[PDB]
């Protein structure tokens, strides 16, 4: 499968040139275009993967997701773009989480190290999923924008993270279905917990941070399942997003630690 | 479609160094458009959800993979449209 490798190679280049051109004002408009061509080529090449079935399901899901997302993007006021970034970010994190869940349920990993990677991407994708949904709900009006604070919240949140990580690690020794479902549900609950204390004006930083997280999750799933399109794009965005979050914090007069905990 | 361990590891650190370095000196007015453009790129997660749905044998695998392709597709299409709209702001007024 040289032709799919060739295609994915071309996709990474187009994403890299796209990202580069988006970082400078004079070339930014053109940069989203180079990136878009990469995404088109990635989706097209992927129908030729060996052993694929369910072609009608695939095509239906692509259409439902993309039409409704496109329909929402073009009809909201421009003033509402930061929340739209949130919900689309959340969804990608969810998508990484589903890749990890199916592969853990199949018991597809013979290698422990590739398993760990799949697990870590699942925690991080999950957190970003519910975290990004709360960021959206707060800026949209469905929830109030104000901090949701309470008695002993810091300790609760830490205890849920510690427990999410213990049960995740335990899957390397025993991957029972009940443990799997419990790991995801605890990672999903943590995303909620982490965003509750974050106010309206701080929310761009949190959203940038969840963007970095989804990228990383996508990268981790890529390495775990051996897909280069996701290895490169996910790692590239994870790294770029990590820095971008630091820069947004500095420009908005603050620390990332201060907002996030 | 897997690469060896050491080659994959090189690919990870080099791409990580790269993504970091392409964002140093981004001006403040591009912070949110870049967040949005980078958000659109990790949209390529749809492809990995395609392969999952494509190899799924049980009703459960199919249902989880179906949901992932929708989620992935949404990230890619909506992330594209949002980024295109924000970068109109690097023009005039027709
Ligand atoms: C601004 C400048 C932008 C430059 C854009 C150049 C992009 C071309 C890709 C377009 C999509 C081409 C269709 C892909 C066909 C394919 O699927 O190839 C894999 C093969 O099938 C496996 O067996
Ligand atoms: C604007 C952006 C572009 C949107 C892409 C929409 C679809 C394009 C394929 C059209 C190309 C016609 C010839 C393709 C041959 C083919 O698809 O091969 C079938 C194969 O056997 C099965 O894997």
């Amino acid at each position: 499968m040289d032709l799919i490798q060739a295609a994915y190679f071309v996709v990474a280049i187009l994403f890299i040139v796209g990202l580069k051109r988006m970082a400078h004002p004079t070339t930014a408009k053109s940069g989203i275009v180079w990136a878009g061509w990469g995404m088109v080529l990635a989706v097209l090449a992927t129908f030729f993967w060996p052993g694929m079935g369910n072609f009608a399901l695939i095509l239906l899901a692509l259409l439902l997701g993309s039409v409704v997302a496109w329909w929402a993007a073009v009809r909201v006021a421009m003033t509402d773009m930061p929340q739209m970034v949130a919900i689309y970010n959340g969804m990608g994190g969810g998508a990484a989480a589903t890749i990890a869940a199916v592969e853990l349920l199949k018991g597809a990993f013979e290698n422990t190290g590739l398993m760990a990677l799949a697990i870590l991407g699942g925690l991080i994708g999950s957190v970003a999923f519910t975290g990004s949904l709360i960021a959206f709900a707060k800026l949209q009006g469905i929830m109030k924008s104000r901090p949701i604070l309470f008695p002993g919240q810091k300790a609760v949140n830490a205890l849920v993270l510690a427990l999410t990580v213990v049960i995740g690690l335990s899957l390397l020794w025993n991957d029972a279905t009940a443990s799997i479902v419990l790991f995801f549900l605890l990672a999903l609950l943590f995303g909620v917990l982490m965003t509750l204390p974050i106010g309206g004006g701080d929310m761009p930083v949190a959203i940038s941070f969840y963007n970095a997280f989804t990228g990383m999750a996508v990268g981790f799933e890529g390495f775990a399942v051996g897909n280069p399109a996701l290895m490169v794009a996910g790692t590239l965005v994870g790294a770029a997003g990590t820095l971008l979050t630091v820069l947004m914090a500095r420009a908005m007069n603050r620390s990332v630690w201060i907002s996030v905990l | 479609m897997e690469f060896g361990f050491w080659s994959a590891l090189y690919i990870f650190v080099l791409t990580c160094f790269l993504g970091y370095e392409l964002i140093t000196r981004v001006p403040v007015i591009l912070h949110t458009p870049l967040m949005s453009g980078s958000n659109f790129i990790h949209g390529v997660v749809v492809v990995g959800a395609m392969v999952v749905l494509g190899h799924a044998e049980t009703g459960l695998e199919k249902l989880i993979g179906f949901l992932g392709v929708i989620l992935g597709a949404a990230n890619a299409a909506g992330g594209y449209a949002v980024t295109v709209r924000m970068l109109e702001m690097f023009e005039r007024k027709p």
